[PDB]
């Protein structure tokens, strides 16, 4: 620490004010909030005849009169005042850029297209090419980073992801300590192997502009929120972690009582499916910052699994009391109605929350689940599709499609959808088993076993493996490996001893088949032993086992 | 003329004239149904000529130029199905049927990709 | 004076069906080698 923390305070004060100056609410909100957690430097390149336009442009933007700002700055030769016009020009188009299909679902009304950004993108390229000083060398300043960041997000709109990375990384090199720029960098990955490749780029190829930044900040490893970058990537997708635990500790010692870190830290418990510890960590945040509403839908999601409706209802009452039209408020309320089995009304509030941001967390997927319980099976599959388009890293979106298509007669579609989600979260025990069950329709029995044998290993606890053991024998019966059927269906019989003789229905079929098989093999004494082992179940199995027992005794 | 010479199954003078047209208009007409059309046609000639490699790149650059187009996605899926890259073609197919409702040929090609996915047993 | 859309042609039915048939050939002959 020592002067390192003091050096952060001064420079973080900069990122809080200049970013707020040029109408970037999201980035400045994080930076300003980081001042409170952490335990008037002014300057800009402007002339008196041009400084008025910035006041003119800023105050019209604040009054939310977006379009008139564009006209009043029709010509601006300032290096980075042009960004403010172009930013307003972009958002003016975006609010009316609603896809026709997606709009029917998000509203339910059931009733020039994109050429603007093509001109918007071309303008940025034209301005930069004709600009005096490029990104190279120790030139450039904060203002140029905004232009490149704006250029990057427009590029992501046309799904030019490959070039989008180059623009964003180029903006961050010029100016660091901009949080909103890195959020858009998250959505560019949509894969696991590139993250380490991108990590290699930062460690070797990437370099910072020390001219703008303060001391001990050009270096990548002494930088503080490069850890924030590493923290975010390894929670969205686990993969293989590099220094994840060590750098997390250092960031925890700094930034005391920082609510975002605690919410992130507790979200790890939810990702690890440790609900009991998740509530305790979440609850402390509520006491500290009652009026913070971000990432509160995760709190409702955790409470939904525990089904603590009494606790959940008060959370909805408390959340809705202070604010009634933020996306997390409506999402929590919509989650509440589901607990009351009113799946038909939860869509309404999920619908309302979506119209607020239209790029949220997994609120699209939760909308799809509520349709499934209504047996619509067609709104859900298309509702699930929209979540795929926005965030292709969402496990639940892909799984919902494969699960929904499983109910549908055509199971062949479900294989591909499960395969993609399989790569995203290979650690889940359910997805491997469900993939194998749907994959048996394919008729290629060999690959199912490689999937099936991975399901049992990933299933951890052995008692749930009794059900899938019977599936292994059934598939092996389709091949000339009836002996292999015996050994595995013997294994589930052994698990009965481990499970204190639960003698469930699954082992009832397991025991009777083995007596029948051993009878066919001439081992009457052995088959007689399992004959009395089926002492419970349906009447027919009791009668059949007694017939096997009666038969075995005659041949002894 | 390039289309004309493509129609008579010559596939050499068509390519030459289309390439000449494209080098003439390298500087101007970045969009607006002229660069898109010529590059798409040249890629289609390359596809029929079985030179799929450069076809991949030209179809990709057209796709990144303009993205809402079912024909480009269907042709790229066909190009991938010509090789063995089914993992990177089923997504393009699905996007193509998302963009345009029927696409009967695209539906048949996607169905064939499904039977391939059933047959293959890759890890 | 206005120019209409220039002539562009896409995948016909005959060539895609021929590729379907060839694709069936190659997913039909290899399992004979396996068996």
């Amino acid at each position: 620490q020592d002067k390192i923390i003091h050096d952060i305070r001064i420079q973080l004060r900069k990122a809080a004010t200049e970013l707020s100056r040029w109408k970037l609410y999201g980035s400045s909100k994080w930076a300003a909030e980081a001042l409170a957690g952490l335990a008037p430097q002014n300057g800009f390149g402007l002339s008196e005849t041009e400084y008025d336009l910035y006041l003119l442009g800023s105050t019209l933007f604040d009054a939310k009169e977006f379009d008139r700002c564009v006209f009043f700055l029709k010509d601006v030769t300032n290096p980075y005042l042009k960004f403010l016009k172009l930013y307003s020009k972009f958002l003016s188009w975006d609010k009316k850029s609603q896809e026709s299909m997606e709009n029917i679902l998000t509203t339910g009304k059931f009733t020039e297209s994109q050429s603007n950004i093509s001109s918007i993108l071309k303008e940025i390229n034209t301005f930069l090419e004709s600009y005096e000083i490029k990104i190279d060398d120790d030139e450039a300043d904060l203002g140029l980073a905004l232009l490149y960041y704006l250029r990057g997000v427009i590029l992501k709109q046309e799904k030019n992801i490959s070039k989008a990375m180059s623009s964003f990384l180029k903006s961050l090199s010029c100016y660091s300590f901009n949080w909103s720029c890195w959020l858009e960098l998250m959505d560019c990955l949509q894969k696991v192997d590139d993250a380490l490749l991108l990590n290699n780029y930062l460690y070797q190829n990437f370099q910072f502009k020390f001219s703008e930044n303060l001391g001990s900040q050009r270096t990548i490893e002494f930088n503080i929120m490069i850890k924030f970058f590493k923290l975010k990537v390894f929670e969205e997708l686990n993969g293989q972690l590099e220094d994840y635990f060590e750098d997390l500790e250092f960031l925890l010692q700094v930034f005391p009582n920082f609510t975002f870190l605690k919410a992130y830290n507790a979200t790890i418990s939810y990702n690890n499916l440790d609900y009991v510890t998740a509530e305790s960590r979440f609850d402390d945040i509520v006491k500290q910052d009652p009026y913070r509403l971000n990432d509160l839908e995760t709190y409702s999601n955790i409470l939904y699994v525990m089904q603590k409706n009494s606790k959940l209802a008060y959370l909805a009452q408390f959340v809705s009391q202070i604010d009634r039209f933020r996306p997390e408020t409506c999402c929590i309320i919509a989650n509440y109605y589901s607990a009351r089995q009113e799946h038909e009304k939860s869509i309404m509030y999920f619908r309302r929350a979506l119209t607020l941001d239209k790029k949220t967390t997994n609120a699209w997927t939760l909308m799809g689940h509520e349709f499934v319980e209504l047996s619509n099976s067609h709104a859900a599959i298309e509702c699930y599709r929209r979540a795929v388009d926005i965030c292709p890293r969402d496990f639940k979106a892909w799984f919902g499609l494969g699960q929904a298509y499983a109910l549908l007669d055509m199971h062949l579609y479900s294989l591909y959808y499960f395969q993609k989600a399989c790569t995203l979260k290979p650690w889940d025990r359910r997805i491997w088993q469900v993939l194998g069950e749907c994959y048996s329709k394919t008729g290629n029995k060999v690959e199912a076993i490689k999937c099936y044998k991975r399901s049992i290993k990933a299933s951890q606890t052995v008692d749930q493996n009794t059900s899938i053991y019977y599936r292994l024998a059934q598939l092996y019966e389709e091949l000339e490996d009836l002996q292999e059927c015996k050994k595995f269906m013997m294994k589930c019989v052994d698990v009965e001893e481990l499970l204190e003789g639960i003698v469930t229905d699954e082992t009832v079929k397991a025991r009777l088949w083995l007596a029948i098989f051993e009878i066919k093999a001439g081992n009457y004494q052995l088959a007689y032993d399992y004959a009395m082992g089926v002492s419970s179940g349906t009447s027919q199995e009791i009668e059949e086992a007694r017939m096997l027992a009666r038969e075995c005794r005659r041949h002894m | 003329m390039g289309v004309m010479y493509f129609k008579k199954n010559e596939f050499v003078k068509a390519k030459k004239y289309l390439k000449k047209a494209l080098e003439v208009v390298k500087d101007l007409d970045p969009s607006s149904r002229t660069t898109i059309s010529i590059q798409l046609n040249l890629g289609h000639t390359y596809r029929k000529l079985n030179e799929n490699e450069i076809a991949i790149k030209c179809f990709r650059c057209v796709l990144e130029k303009n993205d809402k187009n079912s024909e480009i996605h269907c042709s790229l899926g066909y190009l991938y199905l010509k090789t063995k890259k089914l993992q990177k073609a089923i997504d393009h197919l699905h996007k193509s049927l998302y963009l345009k409702p029927n696409n009967s040929s695209a539906t048949a090609l996607l169905k064939n990709a499904l039977e391939l996915n059933v047959t293959l047993s890759l890890d | 004076m206005i120019r209409r859309a220039p002539t562009t042609l896409q995948l016909s039915h005959d060539d895609v069906t021929s590729l379907i048939d060839d694709l069936n050939e190659q997913k039909l002959k290899q399992q004979l080698n396996i068996e």
